[PDB]
């Protein structure tokens, strides 16, 4: 599982 | 449940989502207030973001999946996601 | 334990306004293990820079240390650290080996 930092 | 969400973004220029890929998708990891998927309320963390626009992320990465939704949030005009409940 | 790289990277956050990355967390049952690069997204400010590669270990984003933090303190502390405005400094190892026993330790097999 990878966690995109930047909010959409 | 497949859900169309469509989001005028007339009040906001930004969804207030972040994403988290498996290895194979991206989902919801959290709805962050102020955004327009929290002011349509029916997108539940963990859901799977299957289109936008009608752009399929079938066919690419977790990564290119997050770079096109960027492009598209990025661009003046409505935006319609699809998801998958889960 | 010896480093096969350390860089220090500031990013300018007014020319790119968002970072461009993914972390990965890795644990073992006994402690060991840290906050990695997952992806880099062409257009952010990570990949501009072009040094920091997949698999490196974050140890430190501004003056937060990275190196015994739960993946979801990283993700929420790398979130409030984007999300207010100036740059943003990011410390990595280059990983000798990519287990959560191996970024420091040169692979015996």
């Amino acid at each position: 599982s990878e966690f995109f930092v930047d909010v959409m | 449940n497949i859900i169309t969400v469509t989001l005028n973004m007339e009040k906001y220029n930004f969804l207030g989502i972040s994403i988290v890929g498996q290895s194979g998708g991206i989902y919801i990891g959290s709805i962050m207030k102020g955004g327009a998927v929290a002011a349509d309320g029916r997108i539940e963390p963990g859901d799977m973001l299957l289109q936008v626009n009608e752009i399929n992320f079938e066919n690419m990465s977790n990564d290119d999946a997050v770079r096109v939704l960027r492009e598209i949030v990025h661009k003046p005009g409505p935006i319609t996601l699809t998801v998958a409940k889960c």
